[PDB]
């Protein structure tokens, strides 16, 4: 038997005392039968009038079958049960798995009832099966094992299974076992016969504790279509994605398409969705039809072709280095691929996360490095050596001059156009011979010139970007610009090369054409 | 699993235990953690827990100073914040104002001293922690403490007595030495020449071994506050004057006696930036007075035991950093500078960690409390690399921020 896990109710609460719904004789007859079965099996045992707690039960028929099932409504008891460590949503990613000669999945089979329930807690699982004639039986029961559908069941069952498997695991340190729901995955590099035997051995080890497992004649064989994936002994991939051939596309359709499209990203490089996302602008209803533009059409056609190609990922080989390579697919878009062996990945991906309203490729590429770093540590436990399209000098220039602290692991420059660069750099010292503009929506120069323009609907801070812009447009190749807007100063000082604000983008364009620019700040009153 | 008497500890009223997430660990760290945790399990220090304990506290592996040995570090920060305060009356522990004046102070990690005292059976669940697994391939090894844990605030309090008894002899045999405890750390100050100092340090060591109790060497005396400085130059241009004004216009919020009048008058007219402007007599004397005013920290800054200690750090470049410790805005208790040390390796993160640590030691030595840092770095980055260079046994509360371009220009 297994060691009982002590359960407690949430502090300051009493057990469930909820009424049982009136039942149909037909069903009562079914319940009495099922409950007796469970009592003979010791799963449950009748109680005395001592117990005031109760939980509703009802009979259900099996889907597309003709027979009775017993369902207990543990909602209430669950609200009152303490929290457990429970199952974290942390699941293994296919690219983290290694190659195996043979893998099998043993379907545990309701081991919930195979595991005992803390005696002290047992009373809280009380339920009642009403009598057929008014004043009569009305059998009262309580659980002796883990109730199907109870709060602690999934957690306690998993903990129990782990203990039960500790030994078998120490005995065979060449066999990986992974638990998931009512499934037990066993993988191994044993030649087929040896494996097949070891599996039968594991089954017996479960049977000793009551975990009735399935025979090799009805077990699930690879691939393992698990969570949108298709698991194989040596390779992996995602469940085949089929793109619709619609004439009319609803916003809902377009939205689902982008979702399926994004999913593919992790393995299919080249998947693009920008054009498709644009169809969502100004949409008034999920049922609204948006015709497709020539660019969206071209993008859909391209992804369709990309998907007609059954690419697959490869498992991790602990003996070889991890290599991450990053590229610029578009403005703001970066594509990466992690491989151990020359140009054939374990996983791929995209990075479009724009942090802040303005940025530059150098800053953005850096942030992609950090995402991959976190992701690699999570999946493979170590960071990959990166191959980036930026030269050392370029990175060091930006780095040492930026106010924030940054650090890139270990990388190598890869001359693969486009090479990321800084399109412009502000002067560290005011330009001699250059004209000086004193902005405020209007500027005045040392040379006498001046323009006062009219701005409508402008925000306080945007008016400040405008003046700078103005000075920028009317000046020569070399300019000195004095401003009082610490805001505008901040932005332009950041050396952005892309922004959400078109005004900033224009200023940026102006900045690129100049030979020399010095921006200075001063309080103005 | 426990001996002697266990002192009952409780979380603050109504407070529940911590359920903090574990930041992803590197395979090497995990391995180090598994090796270390198994020995602690055998020694009965910790025990595997079941799914009926929902709590969690983050753990990490750091590297001991000049030693190929890892040290499990447990981020008990949240738990400590939820742990009851500890008594009143005659608490022989406060803080030696004298410790900061000493010539040499050594730090000793007397953390293992806790491992000899059991933790109240009931509080044990709250100290829960989890060794993570590569790619979630396995549930994760869960443990809790049976003994006073390192890094928890309750530990020094509960061991306080056992500690004083042990130190009373050395304390009365060498009163020319100042010893102050902070968490797992022990501060040993003295004015003896470096030679006699290290000797005495070593002697305290074996004296601790004597009772089962098994690196860093400061010089608090030489700590000096960094004042606000103004560019002194041969000839001044419009630009120089413009900057001098912005700076002085800021420092005035601190020292109000700073005037800019004359200097501003030199900035009349849309002249060219590069145009050199000689300073009128009345301006030269204004700048000069401004200089004298900045020669010293602002009068009236007092440490308040009841307020948070905040520390801000700024990237100045080429391995240089500037920090300030204060409680009320602009009212600094201290300001300083930091330049890359220990290795032709240094990158932004390693330096920041060294700096944070450096500033933290000082606060403990000075006020006997760690500060709340405002770090100039992206969270994800910090969380990924901080552990790789950390060596302290305590972990201060930190937050991340976006340093203003102007503040930098006003320091160093
Ligand atoms: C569905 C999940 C999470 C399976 C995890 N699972 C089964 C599996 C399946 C294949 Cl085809 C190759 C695998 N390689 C490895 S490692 N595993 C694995 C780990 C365990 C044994
Ligand atoms: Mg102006």
């Amino acid at each position: 038997p297994i060691e009982t896990v002590p359960v407690k109710l949430k502090p300051g609460m009493d057990g469930p005392k909820v009424k049982q719904w009136p039942l149909t004789e037909e069903k009562i007859k079914a319940l009495v039968e099922i409950c007796t079965e469970m009592e003979k099996e010791g799963k449950i045992s009748k109680i005395g009038p001592e117990n005031p707690y109760n939980t509703p039960v009802f009979a259900i028929k099996k889907k597309d079958s003709t027979k009775w099932r017993k369902l207990v409504d543990f909602r209430e008891l669950n609200k009152r049960t303490q929290d457990f460590w429970e199952v974290q949503l942390g699941i293994p990613h296919p690219a983290g798995l290694k190659k195996k000669k043979s893998v099998t999945v043993l379907d545990v089979g309701d081991a919930y009832f195979s595991v005992p329930l803390d005696e002290d807690f047992r009373k809280y699982t009380a339920f009642t099966i009403p009598s057929i004639n008014n004043e009569t039986p009305g059998i009262r029961y309580q659980y002796n094992v883990l109730p199907q559908g109870w709060k602690g069941s999934p957690a306690i069952f998993q903990s129990s299974m782990t203990k039960i498997l500790e030994p078998f695991r120490k005995q065979n340190p060449d066999i990986v076992i992974y638990q998931y729901m009512d499934d037990l995955y066993v993988g191994s590099d044993l030649e087929i016969g040896q494996h097949r035997t070891k599996i039968e051995e594991l089954r017996q080890h479960l049977l000793r504790w009551g975990l009735t497992t399935p025979d090799k004649k009805h077990q699930k064989e690879p691939p393992f279509l698990w969570m949108g994936y298709e698991l194989h002994p040596d390779k992996w991939t995602v469940q085949p994605i089929v793109l619709p051939e619609k004439d009319s596309w609803t916003v809902n359709d377009i939205q689902k398409l982008v979702g399926k499209l994004n999913w593919a990203s992790q393995i299919y490089p080249g998947i693009k969705v920008r054009q498709l996302c644009k169809l969502l602008r100004g949409t008034k209803a999920l049922t609204e039809v948006i015709p497709l533009t020539e660019e969206a059409e071209l993008e859909l056609a391209e992804n369709r072709e990309i998907l007609k190609e059954p690419v697959h990922g490869v498992y991790y080989d602990p003996s070889k280095d991890l290599i991450a390579e990053i590229q610029k697919q578009g403005q703001g878009q970066w594509t990466y691929q992690i491989y151990q062996e020359p140009f054939k990945n374990l996983k791929t991906g995209k990075y479009a996360r724009m942090r802040g309203a303005h940025t530059n490729d150098v800053k953005q590429l850096t942030e992609a490095v950090q995402k991959i770093t976190t992701e690699s540590i999570v999946i493979w436990g170590k960071t990959p050596k990166f191959k980036l399209p930026i030269q050392k000098e370029t990175w060091e220039t930006w780095w040492t001059e930026y106010w924030q602290a940054t650090w890139i692991p270990e990388w190598e420059f890869v001359n693969t156009p486009p090479l990321v660069k800084l399109w412009y750099q502000l002067e560290k010292e005011p330009i001699v011979g250059a004209e000086t503009f004193y902005v405020d929506a209007g500027y005045v120069t040392n040379r006498g010139r001046q323009k006062v323009v009219t701005l409508t609907d402008t925000t306080n801070q945007k008016t400040e970007l405008q003046a700078i812009y103005l000075a920028l447009q009317d000046s020569g190749l070399e300019v000195n610009i004095v401003t009082d807007s610490q805001y505008a100063l901040g932005i332009i000082q950041a050396q952005p090369d892309q922004s959400e604000s078109e005004l900033v983008n224009q200023i940026i364009e102006q900045l690129i054409k100049k030979e020399k620019v010095y921006l200075a700040w001063v309080p103005a009153h | 699993i426990s001996p002697i008497e266990t002192v009952p500890v409780k979380l603050k009223p109504g407070m529940d235990g911590p359920k903090v997430k574990q930041w992803p660990l590197t395979e090497e760290k995990i391995k180090a953690l598994v090796e270390i945790c198994t020995e602690m399990e055998k020694e009965g220090k910790i025990s595997k827990i079941g799914p009926e304990n929902p709590y969690n506290t983050p753990v990490f592996a750091i590297k001991k100073k000049d030693s190929t040995k890892w040290r499990k570090l447990v981020d008990f920060r949240e738990l400590n914040k939820r742990t009851q305060d500890f008594w009143e009356v005659q608490l022989g522990i406060p803080h030696p104002a004298g410790l900061k004046k000493k010539k040499s102070v050594t730090v000793l990690d007397v953390g293992d001293a806790y491992f000899s005292v059991p933790l109240d059976e009931d509080f044990r669940k709250y100290t829960a922690f989890t060794i993570p697994s590569i790619n979630n391939e396995t549930p994760g090894i869960r443990y809790q403490y049976n003994v006073l844990p390192q890094g928890w605030k309750g530990s020094p309090a509960i061991f306080q007595s056992s500690m004083t008894k042990i130190l009373e002899p050395f304390r009365k045999q060498n009163p020319d030495i100042v010893i102050y405890q902070y968490m797992d750390d022990l501060y040993v100050g003295s004015d003896l020449e470096i030679g006699q100092h290290r000797t005495k340090i070593e002697e305290l060591r074996q004296h601790l071994l004597r009772w089962g109790l098994t690196g860093y060497e400061l010089h608090p005396d030489k700590w000096t506050v960094q004042p606000i400085v103004l560019p002194e130059k041969d000839s001044w241009t419009v630009n120089d004057i413009q900057k001098l004004v912005g700076k002085l216009n800021w420092a005035s919020q601190i020292y109000p006696g700073i005037k800019v009048r004359q200097l501003c008058k030199l900035l009349r007219g849309t002249k060219a930036l590069t145009e050199v402007i000689p300073l009128t007599e009345e301006a030269e004397l204004e700048l000069a007075e401004n200089r004298e005013i900045l020669k010293e920290p602002v009068h009236g800054v007092y440490y308040d035991p009841s307020k948070d200690l905040i520390a801000e750090i700024q990237k100045q470049g080429q391995g240089q950093w500037t920090y300030q410790i204060y409680q009320e805005p602009f009212k600094n208790l201290k300001t300083g500078k930091y330049a890359r040390m220990r290795g032709a390796h240094t990158n932004d993160v390693k330096q920041l960690t060294e700096a944070v640590q450096k500033i933290t030691t000082e606060s403990i030595v000075i006020w006997g409390k760690t500060p709340k840092f405002k770090l100039p770095i992206q969270k994800e980055t910090w969380e990924t690399w901080w552990t790789e260079y950390w060596q302290a046994t305590w972990i201060p509360e930190w937050e991340f921020v976006n340093t203003p371009p102007l503040v930098k220009l006003w320091y160093q």
